[PDB]
């Protein structure tokens, strides 16, 4: 039992030969308005309309294609539609079991106003969509944009299908539910089944569009997904503001979105052969936005005077740097990051054997402007120059201490919001380490641009295209933008690295070192 | 059979096409009491819209 420590003669040791000890760089850091970006394999869209008082408003519309179960099947004989309702689960956790069973149930992901009301309007698009287009002896991927709402609209057939004025809370007056929908069927012989559903979206469509498109359509045009997605080419969902209520937008999973048509055909019969009649349903399942790239996701922001003035090309300084940094998701802004100053002095950093214990990035939050704005719960930092994920990012293998909590992982290398005793955000570290070490560790090696964007989950690490890229240098392009950006609606003013900044506040790179003497 | 001929370039035995067919296999039906002996030809597989290229 000798394995305890004290703190008696600890002058009577010799010094060590090492120098712990911290440096201060500066950073370079300007704004990047990110325009039309691609929206075509977002596994999770928006729809509604979001109303920021600091960024602005956010309308969201969404365009996916449709899909059969299964092709060429048998109707039957005199098909009658009953009802066309579509489904769309919800983002939801229950929140308090109840007696009788039943539930309780939260929605989750809605930004906005609990009580916001939007007019939604469900038509059935009329502009076929494809994956992939051939061109001059290659096999091209295609791509949708943000900014395409315009042709996804003008090229819409007849009127929504969810018309039933009897439910106004399905159209005009639509707002996202948590019902648990409860259903009793007496068809165990006289037994009940009371089945529970999730909050779900639930329209009733046009019944008269689906006899004839799909109960009364040649046979021809339901034989293969090539032919059926030609007919129907898909639905287009539209939002706006509804009557004297505010607007709210939720994010949402397509996939397991569907539409169920419950008919009665006449029977296999044969056997009796009267004019009775059987009960059949068909579904018409949505695409699925990773397996395919017929969805897109229709952003449209209305950027306040602040945050447009901000970015604006008139008002950034690529030289000194800007003031304040705008970063907001979807197609809205990102942070171009130089360590210039850090570069300048490399050459004597490898000279004298110094060797890095950890390198950080503080981003402070500007809580003043940032004041009455949801605010994004964690960002993200890449490499531009070749938009790959940062050394330190693959090196991070720490996951989120609550369990479940998917997105809290990598706390090492950091990015995620610091709360203070008002609720909050502060600031946001990111640790870059790994890549400062292999700066100095190997001299082939080039500072590349960093480039901070907010994201919605930090596993998501891939990126998405921009219609037409800009030239952010002479040789220098911002090409692409990382996935988990567009999905998130939110953004957060940060202070700048512009010497004029106070250095309380200023953005500036941390490098603490082991310098041997 | 050669109905038409394209206004481009041709693809080789080992490049990928981009086009539409429809498929029938032949099968000699035997001749029945009634019917005499023919042809028939069923139908297996079509493709009217062409989305990605076939790798020949
Ligand atoms: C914490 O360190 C507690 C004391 C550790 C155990 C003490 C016993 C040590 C045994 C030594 C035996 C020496 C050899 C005996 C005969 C050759
Ligand atoms: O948790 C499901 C949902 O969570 C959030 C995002 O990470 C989405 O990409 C994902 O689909």
């Amino acid at each position: 039992c000798d394995k305890d420590f004290n703190a008696i003669g600890g002058d009577l040791i010799g010094d060590d030969h090492f120098g712990l000890e911290s440096e201060k760089y500066d950073v370079l850091s300007y704004n990047q308005e990110v325009t039309s970006v691609q929206s075509n394999v977002l596994p999770t869209s928006a729809l509604g309309i979001y109303s920021n008082p600091v960024f602005g408003e956010t309308t969201a519309n969404y365009v996916t294609q449709v899909a059969l179960v299964a092709y060429a099947p048998s109707i039957g004989e005199d098909p009658v539609i009953e009802s066309a309702v579509l489904s769309i689960p919800y983002f939801s956790h229950v929140t308090a079991n109840n007696t009788d069973g039943s539930h309780t149930y939260e929605l989750d992901s809605i930004y906005g106003p609990a009580n916001g009301k939007l007019k939604l309007s469900v038509y059935e698009s009329g502009y076929q969509m494809r994956s992939s287009f051939p061109s001059n002896g290659t096999e091209l991927p295609q791509y949708y944009y943000t900014s395409q709402n315009s042709t996804f609209d003008q090229a819409k057939v007849g009127t929504r299908l969810n018309d039933d004025l009897t439910k106004p809370f399905q159209n005009d007056q639509f707002f996202f539910s948590s019902e648990e929908y409860k259903t009793v069927t007496k068809d165990s012989n006289d037994k009940e089944t009371t089945t529970y559903t999730a909050p779900e979206m639930r329209l009733n469509l046009n019944s008269a569009f689906f006899q004839d498109k799909i109960l009364k359509a040649p046979a021809s045009k339901i034989a293969s997904t090539d032919v059926f997605q030609e007919y129907f080419r898909g639905l287009y969902f539209k939002v706006e503001k509804a009557d004297g209520s505010p607007s709210n937008m939720a994010l949402m999973d397509f996939s397991k979105g569907k539409i169920t048509i419950t008919y009665k055909a006449k029977t296999d019969i044969t056997t009796d052969a009267p004019e009775t009649t059987e009960e059949r349903t068909i579904v018409i399942n949505l695409v699925n936005p990773t397996s395919s790239g017929g969805t897109a996701n229709l952003l449209q922001d209305a950027k306040s005077a602040g945050y447009s003035g901000a970015i604006s090309s008139s008002n950034v300084n690529k030289t000194e740097g800007d003031e304040r940094l705008y970063i907001k998701g979807g197609q809205g802004s990102a942070a171009v990051i130089k360590l210039n100053d850090f570069a300048s002095k490399l050459d004597d950093i490898r000279a004298k054997n110094w060797k890095v214990n950890e390198a950080n990035l503080i981003f402070n939050i500007d809580s003043d402007l940032m004041t009455g704005a949801d605010e994004p719960k964690r960002v993200y930092l890449y490499d531009l120059t070749n938009n790959v994920p940062l050394a330190d990012y693959y090196a991070d293998q720490t996951t989120s201490l609550t369990v479940g909590d998917t997105k809290g992982a990598k706390y090492v290398f950091g990015g995620l919001i610091n709360l203070g005793d008002n609720k909050r955000g502060k600031t946001y570290k990111i640790r870059i380490t790994e890549y400062i070490r292999n700066l100095i560790k190997d001299k082939t090696a080039k500072n590349v641009n960093l480039g901070l964007v907010v994201t919605e989950s930090i596993g998501i690490t891939t990126s998405n295209f921009l219609e037409n890229r800009i030239v952010l240098q002479p040789n220098e392009y911002f090409s692409q933008v990382p996935r988990a950006s567009i999905m998130n609606p939110l953004g957060t003013i940060l202070y700048g690295g512009k010497a004029s900044v106070p250095d309380d506040k200023r953005l500036r790179l941390e490098v603490y070192y082991t310098k041997p003497n | 059979l050669v109905l038409r001929e394209g206004t481009g370039t041709s693809p080789m035995n080992t490049d990928g096409a981009f086009t539409s067919y429809r498929g029938e296999y032949l099968t000699r039906v035997a001749k029945t009491d009634t019917e005499a002996e023919h042809l028939s030809t069923t139908f297996f597989e079509q493709v009217l819209f062409p989305t990605k290229a076939l790798d020949l």
